[PDB]
């Protein structure tokens, strides 16, 4: 660590979760493919409450749902725009992606896609894993830290 | 997700579109069978997975002698005749409760104290 | 401009959810614009004040919401601070005490394994000349000749061996 800051307790964990390759893969819990026809209300219950936000303030009806872990995502300082941003910054615009906060029960993240249209859902479905960096250096899997 | 198979030709159902009418059918691509959806859900793919479960128990684990005697009343039965073991999903993270067949009604009592299940 | 995206989402949420707030919509929401406004920066952000005011709007509609009013506030004084951290710990129930409780969960995680060996007394050390050496049975040649004996000092790292 540097001169300084080299006693500190949490100041360790911040520069941990900032050397640990971090996939997009590590946080994620389960990744499901939903028929969801009406990009204006969800078929899920549980998700009413997201789609309100990110109307209030054309695409295609192949809905892919994205569960991270609250836990995961605290180990290595990361929020739900950070993930989001960095996902809907790889395909760019033309991947229609939204994503829940910080204080829900669950978090999601929902994308959509823009004459099979259901097989181009898995060619981006493995894109999503093993190739897309969230915070950390290729390589280095597992930071522990010691005394 | 549970994945249905159809009548006569017997085969996978695989999900296509409605477009006229916007929602989902399964249906057969070596006969002419298609059916609606029970649910919106099409495929699930697990990564992180809470797993914590007991064994193939066939009641006759009380017949077979490899098998240890404890001595816990049954939480029904009360019966202390016990036959106990590790959990059966043999992964190198999983812990070390141990599960009771009372060997007078079958039932499966666990030794834990911090969580509880009614498997 | 587009402050009307702003305007609808407080002046509507605060007071649709239900209808028991009449007219003091009028203050609640006019007031607390101008301080995302005038922090807005009417394009710098480019979203970053969007994302804070969007995404606390949002914890509005949640689980939180015996306390989602307030809004009635307590000092509804926390959006100037909802502009840095962005109070955000400051926003939902208890289940804060789960994330801060997850937090520690997570520290034990990030240290690694901790070398634990039963030191003996019955050593002499060169280092320190301490009596903590611990050791371990093996193994080259065993028995005729002898055995190897690989000590360690867990105080001073040096390694010997006998035979
Ligand atoms: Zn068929
Ligand atoms: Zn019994
Ligand atoms: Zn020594």
């Amino acid at each position: 660590l540097e001169p300084g800051h080299a006693a500190d307790q949490e100041q360790a964990k911040l520069i941990r979760s900032a050397i640990e390759h971090t996939t997009l893969k590590s946080v994620t819990i389960a990744s499901e493919i939903y028929y969801d026809p009406d990009p204006r209300s969800t078929v899920i219950p549980e998700d009413e409450e997201i789609i309100q936000l990110h109307f209030s303030l054309q695409q295609s009806p192949w809905l892919l749902r994205l569960e991270l872990d609250r836990a995961a995502m605290n180990d290595k300082d990361l929020t739900m725009g950070q993930v989001g941003e960095r996902i809907k910054q790889t395909f760019k615009n033309d991947l229609f992606v939204i994503w829940s906060e910080d204080n829900d029960e669950k978090l999601i993240i929902r994308c959509r896609v823009v004459a099979e249209e259901d097989h181009m859902l898995k060619k981006i479905e493995n894109t999503m894993l093993e190739n897309i960096t969230l915070r950390g250096v290729e390589n280095i899997e597992r930071v522990v830290m010691m005394k | 997700t549970t994945f249905r198979f159809c009548r006569d030709c017997n085969n996978m159902l695989y999900p296509r579109e409605d477009k006229e009418n916007n929602r989902l059918l399964f249906e057969c691509r070596t006969c002419s069978y298609v059916e609606e959806a029970g649910s919106p859900l099409v495929y699930r793919h697990e990564l992180i997975t809470n797993i914590g479960e007991t064994a193939g128990v066939v009641q006759d684990i009380g017949s077979d002698p490899t098998l240890p005697r404890s001595d816990r009343e049954c939480p029904k039965c009360h019966s202390r005749e016990n036959v106990f073991f590790q959990s059966q999903q043999r992964r190198k993270d999983t812990s070390m409760v141990l599960f009771f067949v009372c060997l007078s009604c079958s039932h499966i009592f666990t030794s834990d104290q911090k969580n509880k299940r009614t498997q | 401009k587009l402050r009307d995206q702003v305007l609808k989402a407080l002046y509507d949420v605060l007071a649709k959810e239900s209808e028991h707030p009449p007219q003091s919509i009028l203050h609640t929401a006019k007031a607390i614009e101008s301080e995302m406004n005038k922090v807005n920066n009417c394009d710098t952000n480019e979203a970053a004040y969007k994302a804070r005011y969007r995404i606390i709007y949002s914890n509005v509609i949640s689980k939180n919401n015996p306390d989602l009013k307030h809004k009635i506030a307590n000092g509804d004084i926390t959006p100037e601070f909802l502009a840095t951290c962005d109070a955000k710990d400051l926003a939902p129930a208890p289940l804060k005490q789960k994330i801060e409780e997850i937090a520690k969960q997570n520290l034990y995680n990030a240290q690694g394994a901790t070398i634990e060996r039963s030191v003996t007394d019955r050593f002499t050390c060169g280092k320190c000349k301490e009596k903590k050496v611990s050791y371990y049975q093996l193994q080259t040649r065993s028995a005729d000749h002898p055995l190897t004996t690989f000590c360690t000092c867990e105080a001073c790292g040096n390694r010997w061996k006998f035979s």
